[PDB]
């Protein structure tokens, strides 16, 4: 459906993400669509059976979302969190059919 | 009836750490005195090469950008400016009861597999699969960026049942080809040594020594060891390598890989060769899974078919759910 | 308590509502502040089975092995001579394990031990507003069918394969295969203790007066040799709660033999080196004697434990020289006479190469050996220069004491040197 | 616990990728835990073929290399990982940390059973180490030798019969070929030792660990505080927080036949010492012992002393 | 239809560690068993050059920190006393096959870059490229700062084929010249040597050798190491040099830095000599950035413009994006 670029790239920390963010991103990608995918990637990581991608709303993307506001990483609000729903309206075009 | 909610298996073809030393071509023959490659130090300035954001590449800050270098102390190891050849020996074993699971909850799960996999083994032995882990073995698949412009490469596989060799292998890498498993005398001779390890139990031990004409004071390649976080950017020691008791070598589960690159059977694309073998197979290089559960050809699409409903896969991918039962590997619920 | 509960609410006001959209304010301003009177207490009625509190957390053995977080204490073992989480009874940061997006559920239920007890009585305390909470009078016996929910663990015994299921053995017996999980509030401990310990208030106190030399009656402490651990990786707020000075890191503690990180390459011996000669010149040797020296040895002032530690520590040094043998012996079959011999009688004869041969022309020493006790006695003499300067016990018996020290050991030293060439 | 009758010896094993975690806490050589359950995988597969009952175990842990670095700046020590296969789309694997560890240990065993009488002391010995190449001691791989093929053979002293001069010279050939090593056994008096001490305050069982895992640097009433030997923590067992169950009703076991409980760990003391300071080789041995009526799962060096 | 995001291009001309060693002139044989040039210490004190901050610009702050001394310590490579030349030897190692990366993401940019590269090397051979770095082993432009005011520099080219040789090389470096790119016979056998090396169809490998008349005693210039900033008092260390076995050398990039300075299509002013093969073509001692991306003369916007949408770049400029994929990088980070 959807890959990213930043990501699948060498192998990443928590400090590696906030740098990039507190950039323009980075090259070939962009400040919100770095910390909209992680904050699709943390939501969809911690549910039980996997079978229940449907219950992911937008209040629990947020609340991954603000884990990098915690550690520093200025974020755009409004732009990651419509970012984290086309990874997630992508993640059910799959599911059926 | 159901599949087993833990399922687990122990590697066979267990290799040991790739040591490497250094010393002069035709002096192959007392090769058990070569001095050891060591790992150096050096510092390394560069400047920004990398891409740039279109908030950046004005030629203000660009000029700014290398006023400042990066500075860095990597780590690099050199052959001898004497030597021209590189020594790379390790131990593989052939531990053997392959189809044997190392953890299982459902016996009547357990004994549906062992019918499995004896009707395979009677049908066809492990000497197809043998065969193929024999070239592995022949050519210098385990010398991953040392093979990489050399002059000759040589196989030296012995056999150990005591302190005397059993028999002993004399190979060329470069002719054995690097993408084809074609066989040979000398291989069906070492492909029925493995076979004949993995079906019985009791260890196969081998002792696999490589050669390869490099150059004069030319850089080997050790496996580059994984610092997860680096510290201050004042030391800093970007790309250390991987080295034990002074001696600069390959992790063991680099050469792992290497012996066990053998997945010519691919849905999409075999023009990439025979690369690793792995449930839901997938490449590092090449960034990408192939064998997605899309297609049909997933390791746990084909095993409960296999085991379960007794759908038999193709007799070609009857070869690749045994190896990845050699590799071992712990499954799902 | 209810202006305290809704005080509480009204920072969730003021947190939640801080920055009106002006698009979506129609919900945002209005019915955001609408529930939180009473509806809101009811909006976690519903959201109390979404969470559990765990002392022990099963994620940190693998992020995605679906376990069974538990909450149990341990009893006493017996044998006092271990250590556990039973030893902190009242210091129990239980870390939540959940959504990150119900998580205020447990802030809120936090509200029961803030000021007042009211931690078993979810029970009773319920329709006003001042001594008693009003969570509010006809919903004060639904909500506490729910929100006491939280405190228990959901009901079911289960593991996962990536749970680390460890077979034990029994006395005369089959096997009681055991599932350890992995304990947070004991790990939350060591960091309260260890953030302290290294640098706080007091402990950068003791730390400044290093350079004055002013020592008010004060110890620090000095960790050496942690081990950092990360969980999470990229993502660790997706477990059991990382918190801010525990920020996906354990420092772990060090166990490890005292021959790590040695002399791999080992320096040979028979040089013009003065010290090299009998005991091994090493900076873990001359650590060790220093304390024979500066105090134990030279400083006296009674005969229970000043007699006592001077015994063993002469027997690790007979002992320490034999470790300084065998790696001298080993991994060198090479060793000769003929580099730089001029003060090394004997060291031929005792730290030899074995060889499977013997190698001598004009010699027949080499072939056996008998009484290499000579080095063993210049290894006396040295014992006697080891101790660097003390005038007052030649006139006591404490050197007298000394020479039976010096002599009780070289009687185990000359009996364990016999069998190397005898 | 029973008292041994002779001594196996595995003379040099060298042990490739090892374990390093060993307990949430103590970092460092692996746990010994281990070797009493590898020993107990022996008794599974040769010591009811040879009739022989194989309990005991001693650790000499001539070398130990573990794969650590500190990072710039920093003094702590972080470890190192390895890559993973990738995801089943192919982004990446995520991180779990292992660590990892090469190590070269010796282990003497003790032997109870009635084929010391039946077969010779070289038919024990070989029977157990052609075995014992194609196993795994603490997670990792045993590799074989090369080049010099000196350390290759056993030992076995039959340490029942004979006078107590006849003990003690052959007990001390046993010492010269574990003497590069430093043996470990468990001390767990001491710690109920200074536990007694320490009651000035009303410390706990974790709180005086922390004050043996030390450098307390001492103001004065500067200097460093002394150690009585080289004190280090252990994980001594495990301790149950679970009632036990029934065999088929916890979801997702090994097997389905033997009960569970879940534990802890359990942590406790230890001190590395050199071999010829124990008088008797027997005290050096390991034994796994549990009650399990309580959550008790523990594994100590009794008659130590 | 779009870059990959993992590009990675193991380099080509990969040289050795050069190792100094020093004796007399007109010793040509002899030149085997030199005693090396080692690296020795001395003390350094010396007075404030540097520009005052206009704060400190007092008679009486000069004069308290005139006499407050900063003694230092150095290392220094000298030569002996009865030794005027300095050897200089390295290996270089020609692999060839450039176009193929060593890792990428989407296999259709990976097919779409081997066309684009395989039509630059059936249109025109490497033999442009391989005229300007045999320029540069003939030259000795990896003499840096010791090419600097000679007598006369001899640059030795052997290839060996095995143990022995196969063809030398003898060159007079101060005659060939520095700035531009010269014609030869001589030099032309070494060009199509390095051709049938960069396209792949033998084995190159090289032993470069270059001796220069400097002067009894003088100084020898190794490549400078990194020192830790720290604040120690009684003075410091302040220059290290590299040396591998006690023997003053030259690092193997500063080498590679030196062979690929055949860049001389810039947008400014191609009339000021080659400098480096680099994305974003940038000098380190000039400070600024030649082929400014406001330009569409880099190599990331030459690369796309000819790989993905599909014009081609002039051939006046085709031969720098070819040279940056024989160097290498990390692209598309």
């Amino acid at each position: 459906m959807k890959v990213p670029a930043f990501f699948a790239a060498n192998i990443l920390t928590i400090e590696q993400i906030i740098e990039a963010i507190n950039n323009d991103g980075s090259a070939m990608t962009s400040a919100p669509e770095i910390a909209g995918y992680y904050a699709w990637d943390a939501a969809t990581d911690a549910l039980e059976s996997e079978n229940d991608l449907e219950q992911l709303t937008e209040d629990d993307f947020v609340a991954h979302l603000e884990v990098l506001e915690e550690r520093g990483a200025k974020i755009d609000r409004d732009a990651a969190i419509a970012v984290a729903l086309q990874f997630q309206a992508a993640a059910v075009n799959d599911l059926h059919s | 009836l159901s599949t087993a909610s833990v399922l687990a298996f122990e590697r066979k073809l267990d290799p040991s750490d790739a040591l490497m030393s250094a010393g002069a071509w035709a002096q192959r023959d007392a090769s058990q005195e070569w001095p050891a490659v060591t790992v150096r130090e050096k510092s390394v300035r560069g400047t920004i090469s990398n891409r740039l954001k279109t908030k950046d590449r004005d030629p203000a800050k660009l000029d700014a950008s290398i006023q400042s270098p990066n500075l860095q102390t990597v780590d690099v190891a050199n052959l001898p400016s004497d030597a021209d050849t590189l020594k790379v020996r390790f131990t593989l074993r052939v531990l053997g009861g392959a189809g044997t699971p190392s953890a299982c909850n459902d016996a009547a799960y357990r004994d549906k597999l062992l019918q499995t996999v004896a009707t395979y083994v009677n049908d066809q032995g492990f000497a197809e699969l043998a065969r193929r882990y024999a070239h592995n073995l022949a050519n210098a698949r385990f010398l991953w960026r040392n093979r990489v412009g050399a002059e000759a490469v040589e196989v030296r596989i012995n056999h150990i049942r005591q302190g005397e060799v059993a028999r002993a292998w004399r190979f060329d890498a470069l002719a054995i080809g690097l993408r084809d498993f074609k066989a040979d005398a000398e291989l069906d001779a070492l492909a029925e040594l493995i076979a004949s390890g993995l079906s019985g139990s009791g260890h196969v031990l081998l002792e696999v020594v490589a050669f390869a004409r490099i150059g004069d004071g030319q850089e080997v390649f050790p496996s580059q060891e994984l610092i997860l976080d680096k510290g201050d950017k004042k030391g800093q020691k970007s790309k250390t390598l991987y080295s034990v008791r002074d001696a600069a070598a390959i992790h063991s589960q680099k050469i792992g890989n290497a012996l066990r690159t053998i997945d010519t059977w691919y849905p999409d694309e075999d023009g990439l060769g025979p690369i690793a073998v792995e449930p839901y197979g997938s490449v590092t290089s090449q960034g990408k899974a192939y064998r997605q559960p899309k297609q049909k050809l997933d390791f746990y699409t084909l095993l409960d078919n296999w085991v379960l409903r007794d759908e038999a896969p193709a007799v070609e991918q009857q070869h690749y759910v045994i190896a990845n039962l050699i590799r071992g590997g712990v499954f799902g619920e | 308590l209810r202006q305290f509960i809704e005080s509480f609410i009204q920072e969730r006001l003021q947190g939640k509502l801080d920055k009106l959209q002006p698009d979506e304010d129609d919900k945002r301003q209005t019915l955001l502040a609408t529930h939180r009177r009473e509806a809101w207490l009811a909006d976690a009625a519903r959201r109390v089975g979404q969470l559990q509190l765990v002392t022990h957390t099963l994620k940190p053995i693998h992020p995605d092995a679906r376990g069974s977080n538990l909450h149990s204490l341990p009893q006493a073992p017996g044998q006092p001579g271990l250590a556990g989480s039973h030893e902190l009874g009242d210091r129990l940061v239980s870390d939540v394990v959940g959504n990150a997006a119900a998580l205020d559920v447990f802030k809120f239920l936090s509200l029961q031990y803030q000021g007042k007890n009211l931690l078993n009585w979810l029970t009773e305390d319920s329709a006003e507003a001042l001594q008693a909470l009003s969570d509010n009078a006809e919903q004060a016996r639904e909500w506490r069918q729910a929100f006491i929910g939280i405190t228990t663990v959901k009901g079911a015994p289960a593991s996962h394969s990536l749970a680390k299921q460890l077979y034990f053995p029994l006395p005369g017996s089959g096997y009681h295969l055991l599932a350890p999980l992995f304990p947070t509030s004991l790990v939350h401990h060591v960091h309260a203790l260890l953030r302290e310990a290294r640098f706080g208030d007091a402990a950068k106190a003791a730390r400044e007066a290093r350079s004055r030399q002013e020592s008010w009656p004060h110890g620090f402490s000095e960790y050496p040799n942690l081990a950092i651990q990360k969980f999470g990786g990229t993502k660790p707020q997706n477990i059991s709660q990382l918190n801010n000075e525990r920020r996906g890191e354990n420092w772990l503690l060090p166990s490890l033999p005292p021959n790590w990180q040695r002399q791999n390459v080992n320096a040979p011996m028979r040089h013009s080196s003065v010290f090299e000669h009998d005991f091994g010149r090493t900076p873990e040797v001359s650590r060790l004697t220093r304390t024979l020296q500066r105090f134990l040895a030279k400083t006296v002032h009674n005969n229970l434990a000043i007699r006592q530690r001077r015994a063993q520590l002469v027997a690790q040094i007979c002992d320490e020289a034999l470790q300084y043998a065998a790696r001298l012996r080993e991994l060198e079959p090479g060793w000769s006479a003929t580099p730089g011999c001029q003060l090394h009688d004997a060291e031929q004869l005792w730290l030899d190469p074995l060889r499977a041969q013997t190698d001598e022309t004009f010699l027949q020493r080499r072939l056996r050996g008998d009484w290499p006790a000579e080095v063993g006695n210049r290894f006396a003499n040295w014992l006697n220069r080891a101790v660097s300067s003390d005038s007052q016990i030649l006139g006591s018996p404490e050197a007298a004491q000394w020479s039976q020290e010096l002599s009780k050991e070289l009687t185990m030293f000359k009996e364990i040197l016999e069998d190397e060439r005898d | 616990v029973t008292d041994p009758e002779a001594l196996l010896l595995l003379p040099r094993l060298s042990i490739q990728n090892a374990n390093a975690i060993s307990s949430p806490l103590t970092w460092g050589f692996p746990s010994p835990g281990a070797f009493t359950g590898f020993v107990h995988a022996l008794q599974r597969r040769v010591g009811i073929s040879l009739d022989i009952e194989l309990d005991g175990v001693g650790i000499v842990c001539h070398r130990f290399e573990a794969q650590i670095s500190q990072p710039a700046g920093k003094r702590t020590k972080v470890f190192n990982l390895t890559r993973n296969p990738l995801n089943r789309d192919g982004s990446t694997a995520a991180i779990v940390e292992e660590g990892r560890a090469h190590l070269e240990v010796s282990l003497l065993l003790g032997v109870h059973g009635d084929g010391l009488d039946d077969h010779p002391a070289q038919e024990i010995a070989r029977q157990v180490q052609e075995q014992a190449g194609a196993m795994r001691l603490a997670g990792g791989s045993i590799l074989p030798w090369c080049n010099e093929r000196f350390p290759a053979p056993n030992a076995e002293l039959l340490m029942l019969g004979g006078s107590d001069e006849q003990r003690r010279k052959n007990q001390r050939r046993l010492t010269r070929r574990l003497l590069p090593g430093f043996a470990l056994v468990s001390r767990e008096a001491l710690l109920q030792q200074h536990l007694e001490t320490l009651r000035t305050t009303l410390p706990e069982a974790t709180t005086l660990d922390a004050l043996l895992d030390l450098c307390r640097i001492n103001f004065e009433p500067w200097q460093v505080r002394d150690k009585p030997g080289w004190l280090v923590p252990i994980p001594a067992g495990y301790n149950a927080l679970s009632p036990l169950y029934l065999p088929g009703e916890v979801r997702n076991a090994r097997d389905r036949e033997t009960p569970l409980r879940f534990v802890e760990n359990l942590f406790g003391l230890g001190e590395w010492l050199s071999p010829h300071r124990v008088a008797a080789l027997s005290d050096l041995l390991w034994y796994h012992h549990a009650e399990p009526d309580k959550g008790l799962y523990r594994w100590s060096t009794p008659r130590f002393v």
